[PDB]
C-alpha cells in the first residue's frame, strides 16, 4: 500500500540511551535466530503446532563509528564486570496514507554476543564497529 | 589483657539508620501527641519497632501502632520501605524559645582534620551580639583526631555559647535563649590565621543560622488538613491518623488524597454502614475519591488501619510477579464479629472487613470504591512514571533534545516503565473495554491486546512555538489495562448418581 | 560524532618493542574469538546472563615485512625454546572535537598461534608475513 | 618476638596515633597496624610501585639497545611500558578497579574514572606537542601521569546478630 | 625497513640436490599445518601456555616443470620402494641496508604427502607438477 516514513532509519534506544552515530549503510539489522513454531506432522492430514520458547529471540547487529558516543556506550557495556542487560526499543514513524502511525519493536533483556572484529587499515579508512546485541523478545507492533 | 573488641567488634541490638526512600511504600502514621515531635520536628523515620518505642516509649500509643504495623509478616520494610511518624498540632503547641543556632555545611570529617592539624595558631571572630564582639585567636588543633575535639576546643574558645558536633554538623548555640543573635559567620581576626574559611561557616559559605526567636510561640491548633505539611517534607505515600477523622473533614482529606497522589486508610464503626449521602463513606464512593480507603471495625479498632497499611504496601515493583490484592491476607489485629447483612452492605459501600472464615483471619476488600490493589498499583505506577521521566531528564547529564530521536527517547522511557509494570503483575495484555482512546483504534487495541500498554507521544509538530520555548515536551498519553485478580469463585457440582 | 585521528594506524607494541614495519593494507586486526556472554533462556520472560571466561580472548593478526626488525622479533619469538608470553598495547591518538583523547587496548598474556604461511613467488613480489598473536584479555578503553 | 601486655586505652591511642602493636589476642601473637599514618601495606606497595615504574622505564630506554624515539609510536611505547607495569600490579593485588574517590585528576574526567573503574589504573602521557623545543633537545619525554587505586584490605569486621527466639 | 633481495626466489635444495626448474608463478610455498602453542584459559586472569609437538610441521608445496630434472628427482623419490626422507634448506640472500644477510630455513625429515594431480590438456599448455613435501621442523633464522 501507499506508505512513507519519517525518520530515515529506525531510531533506536537501549537503556534509555539513543543511538545517534549509526554507520551509514545498513547499520541496524534484526535477525530471528529461530522459528516461531516447530511442528511434528503425522499421517492422513494431521499436524501439531507448538510455538517454541525461542520465539522472539532476535539478534540485533549494530554498526557504529569506530570511536563514538554510541561505541563508547556499547564498549563500556562490553567491558563491564557484570554483563549489562539491554532493554529498549527500535521504532520508526510513518504515515500510512494520511494517518500518522508509529511502528515500534521492543527489545527485552539482551546482551553482547559477538564483539566487533576490530580492524584497522592503512590503504582504506575503516571505522566499522559492529556489535551484536541479541535479546529474547522482539515484538513488532503496528 | 587486650581484647577482641578492638579488631573484631561484635555487638547486639543496633538499629540500622533509616533514610527517606523514593520507594512507593514509605508509609506514614500521623500522631497527635506533642510529647516528642514539634512543628519543626514534623516527622521521623523508623525501620524497627524497637527504636520506635525507644524514642516514644513502649507505653505510648504510637508505640502500639508501631507494633501492630511491624507484626504483619509481609512488612512494608521487607519491600525496601520505611515507616514514618508525623505530627499535627492537636493541642496548644507551646514552643519554648531557643537560642541562635549556627551550623557548618561541611559534613566531611576526613577533609577537615589535616587542615586543622597543620595550622598551629588560629583566629576566630564570632558575635554573640550580647556585647563586645568576640576576638578569638589562641586556637590549636594539632592534637585533634576527631570532630568532637575541635568542637570542645571551640567550646572553650567561645564565651556564653556551647558548641558541639552532630553528624558532620558543627552546632554553635549561645547560652542565652530568646532574642539573642549569633549573627556572625565566624568572620576573620587580624590577629591570627583564620579557621573560618576551612570551617565552612563563612558568610559566603552556605550555612543555616536560625537567629534566636523572641519568645515562646503558641501555634494555633491546626486541622487534620494540616497533613499538607507532612507530605510537604517527607514524600510519604500511605498516611494515617491516630484519631478518627471527623466527618466534616472527610471530603477535604479525600480531595487532598486525590490531589497529592497518596493513599489514606481510615476506619469506621458500623454506624457508617449505609448507602446514604449523609454517610461520608458513601459520599466518597459517589465522588470517586478512590484514594481515600475506607475500612470497617465494629470496635472501631484504629490499629486495624496499621496492619492494613502494613499489608498493602509490601510490593517491590521490580520482581517478576508482585502485584498483590488484599482479598484474604493475614493481618495483625483480632478480627471481629459481623452478621450477613452488614457483610453485604460493607461489600457494596466500599468498606473492608476483617472477619472470621473457618475460624481464621479473613480480610475482604470491596469494589464499590475502586479496588485497593487497583488504586495502589495505579498510584505507584503514575509516581514511578513521573520519577523515571524526571531523572531521565535532569540527572542523566545528557539533556535530551526536542529531536525526534529525543522525543522517541522520552517515549521509550515511559514505554520501558510500562514494560517493567506488565512484567510486574499490575498490567496484562487484553482487549480494551473502554471506548475512549487516542491515536487510532487499531494500534491502540492491538498494542493493549498484545503488549498490555500503549504509549503515544504527541508530535513536535502539534506543539506551538509558545510552549516549545517553555522547554516542555508534548503531552505523552499512556494507556494501561489492569491484570484481573481472582477474588470470587462460583462453581456448581451435580451428582450423576 | 566529529572525530579525527593522529597516528594513521593503531601504534602497537608488545613486550616493550614497538611494531614499525607494518605491511600496508590492514596489517593489524583484532578478532574476538568468542562471545561476551552466553545465555540460557526459559519460558515466559526469563533469561540467564552469564559472561563467559573467554570474554576478551582476541586474536591479533599482524602483517609485517618479509624480513624486517618486526618480523625478526616475531620470528625469534616463534623459534624460542619456551614460547614467549606477549604483553603490550594497541592504541591510537585521536581528537574528539577539540579535546585530545587516547584510545588504548591492553593485550595480556598471549602467544603465537598460527605461523605465517611462508609464500615466495616469482611472477609477483610478496613480502607478507602474517603472524597471529592471540591473547586472553583485550580491553579497549576510552 | 614475644608480644607484650597493654590495656585498652593505649591500644586505642596507638591505633589513632599511627603506632603498631604486637599484643595478645586469644593467647596468640597479634600484630595490629594503624591508619592514622598511611597503612603499611599502602605505603610499601606504593613505594615498590614507584621504584618499579622508574626501573622498567629506565631499562626500556638505555639497555634495550633500540633507543626509543620521540616518534608518537615511540611515545606510545613509553606509555605502554608503564601501562604494562600497572597491569602487572593490578594483576598483583595492589590495585583493583573501582570508582575514583578523589576530585583531582588529569586528561578528562570521563576517561579517567572509566579506566579506573574498569582497568584499575590510568596512564596518560603528555603529548609531544605540549613540550617545548627547549626540553626536547634535553632528550626527556613528556611527564607521564599515572593514576592508581589501592585494593581494599579487610582489617575490621563488625556484625550484629539477633535471636528470633 | 629498507630491504632488497638477491636470488629472485628462495633457492632451495633437498638431499643435496638443488631445485632449478621452478614453475614460474609462486612455485614454493610453506604452510604451517598447526599452531605453535595451544592454551587452556581459566578464570580471573589465568592461562596456560603449551607449545605443541607439531610446532614446525610445515608443508612445502613445490611446482616444477612437467618433466624436468627437478620433477625427475621428485618422481624418483615418489616411486621409491622405501619412502625417501628429505632434508635440506630453503634460503634467500638479502641486503638489509648495506649489510648482506642470509635468511635460511632448515627442512628436517620430510616426505611426499600429496602427489601431483597429473593433468594434460589440449586447449592449453599445462606443465604443472605440484608436489607437497611436508617436514616436521621448519625453523627460519635471521
Amino acid at each position: 500500500s501507499v506508505i512513507v516514513y519519517r525518520n530515515n532509519q529506525s531510531t533506536l534506544t537501549l537503556n534509555g540511551y539513543t543511538f545517534q552515530h549509526l554507520y551509514q549503510g545498513a547499520a541496524l539489522v534484526l535477525t530471528p535466530v529461530n522459528a516461531k513454531t516447530a511442528r511434528t506432522n503425522s499421517i492422513n492430514g494431521g499436524v501439531s503446532i507448538s510455538g517454541r520458547v525461542d520465539g522472539g529471540v532476535h539478534t540485533l547487529a549494530i554498526m557504529v563509528q569506530k570511536h563514538s558516543p554510541d561505541d563508547k556506550f556499547l564498549n563500556d557495556a562490553k567491558n563491564s564486570q557484570e554483563p549489562v542487560v539491554f532493554d529498549g526499543s527500535m521504532k520508526r514513524a510513518y504515515t500510512e496514507s494520511g494517518t500518522l502511525k508509529k511502528a515500534t519493536t521492543t527489545l527485552e533483556t539482551g546482551s553482547i554476543t559477538t564483539q566487533p572484529t576490530k580492524t584497522d587499515n592503512n590503504q582504506d579508512p575503516d571505522d566499522s564497529r559492529t556489535y551484536v546485541i541479541e535479546f529474547r523478545n522482539s515484538v513488532e507492533t503496528f | 589483657m587486650a581484647s577482641i573488641s578492638e579488631v573484631i567488634r561484635v555487638s547486639l541490638q543496633q538499629e540500622g539508620r533509616a533514610i527517606a526512600p523514593d520507594n512507593m511504600n514509605a508509609v506514614g502514621i500521623i500522631t497527635g501527641n506533642q510529647g516528642v515531635l514539634s512543628t519543626a520536628d514534623r516527622y521521623r523515620i523508623y525501620r524497627t519497632a524497637a527504636a520506635v518505642a525507644s524514642d516514644f516509649g513502649a507505653s505510648s500509643q504510637e508505640s502500639a501502632f508501631a507494633n501492630t504495623f511491624f507484626d504483619t509478616t509481609p512488612n512494608p520494610i521487607s519491600a525496601g520501605g520505611v515507616l514514618v511518624i508525623g505530627y499535627w498540632r492537636s493541642a496548644s503547641e507551646t514552643v519554648a524559645a531557643t537560642s541562635a543556632t549556627l551550623v557548618s555545611e561541611q559534613t566531611s570529617e576526613s577533609v577537615l582534620i589535616p587542615l586543622l592539624n597543620a595550622i598551629n595558631d588560629g583566629s576566630f571572630t564570632i558575635t554573640v551580639d550580647g556585647g563586645t564582639e568576640q576576638e578569638v585567636t589562641a586556637l590549636d588543633f594539632t592534637g585533634v583526631s576527631e570532630l568532637s575535639e575541635v568542637a570542645t576546643i571551640l567550646n572553650s574558645a567561645i564565651t556564653g555559647a556551647t558548641v558541639s558536633e552532630d553528624n558532620g554538623y558543627f552546632k554553635v548555640t549561645s547560652s542565652t535563649t530568646g532574642a539573642t543573635s549569633l549573627l556572625s559567620y565566624l568572620g576573620v581576626a587580624t590577629s591570627g590565621t583564620d579557621i573560618s574559611a576551612v570551617l565552612g561557616m563563612n558568610s559566603e559559605s552556605g550555612a543555616v543560622l536560625t537567629q534566636g526567636t523572641d519568645q515562646v510561640v503558641l501555634p494555633a491548633e491546626t486541622k487534620l488538613e494540616g497533613i499538607t505539611a507532612i507530605k510537604s517534607e517527607v514524600n510519604i505515600k500511605g498516611a494515617m491518623f491516630i484519631d478518627q477523622i471527623l466527618d466534616a473533614d472527610i471530603p477535604g482529606i479525600a480531595s487532598f488524597a486525590g490531589a497529592n497522589n497518596m493513599l489514606v486508610y481510615e476506619v469506621f464503626d458500623t454506624g457508617y454502614l449505609s448507602k446514604n449521602v449523609s454517610n461520608p463513606v458513601w459520599a466518597v464512593k459517589l465522588a470517586g475519591q478512590s484514594n481515600f480507603r475506607c475500612l470497617l471495625s465494629k470496635s472501631g479498632n484504629r490499629k486495624f488501619a496499621a496492619t492494613y497499611m502494613a499489608r498493602m504496601h509490601t510490593v517491590l515493583f521490580s520482581g517478576q510477579n508482585t502485584a498483590i490484592t488484599m482479598q484474604l491476607k493475614e493481618l495483625s489485629v483480632t478480627a471481629e464479629e459481623y452478621t450477613d447483612t452488614e457483610i453485604a452492605n460493607a461489600k457494596t459501600v466500599g468498606l473492608d472487613l476483617l472477619t472470621t472464615i473457618k475460624n481464621e483471619q479473613a480480610l475482604l476488600t470491596s469494589g464499590a470504591n475502586d479496588f485497593c490493589d487497583n488504586v495502589y498499583n495505579l498510584e505507584a505506577f503514575r509516581d514511578e512514571i513521573q520519577t523515571n521521566n524526571y531523572n531521565l531528564l535532569k540527572t542523566t547529564s545528557t539533556k535530551i533534545p526536542q529531536t525526534d530521536p529525543g522525543m522517541d527517547t522520552i517515549e521509550d522511557d515511559t514505554e520501558k516503565t510500562c514494560e517493567k509494570y506488565v512484567r510486574n503483575g499490575v498490567f496484562a495484555p487484553g482487549t480494551w473495554t473502554r471506548s475512549d482512546f487516542f491515536g487510532d483504534r487499531q494500534q491502540f487495541v492491538d498494542a493493549i491486546a498484545q503488549k498490555g500498554y500503549y504509549v503515544l507521544i504527541g508530535d513536535l509538530a502539534d506543539q506551538t512555538t509558545a510552549e516549545r520555548q517553555s522547554r516542555v515536551s508534548p503531552v505523552i498519553q499512556i494507556a494501561v489495562k489492569n491484570a484481573g485478580a481472582v477474588h470470587e469463585e462460583d462453581i456448581i457440582i451435580s451428582v450423576n448418581l
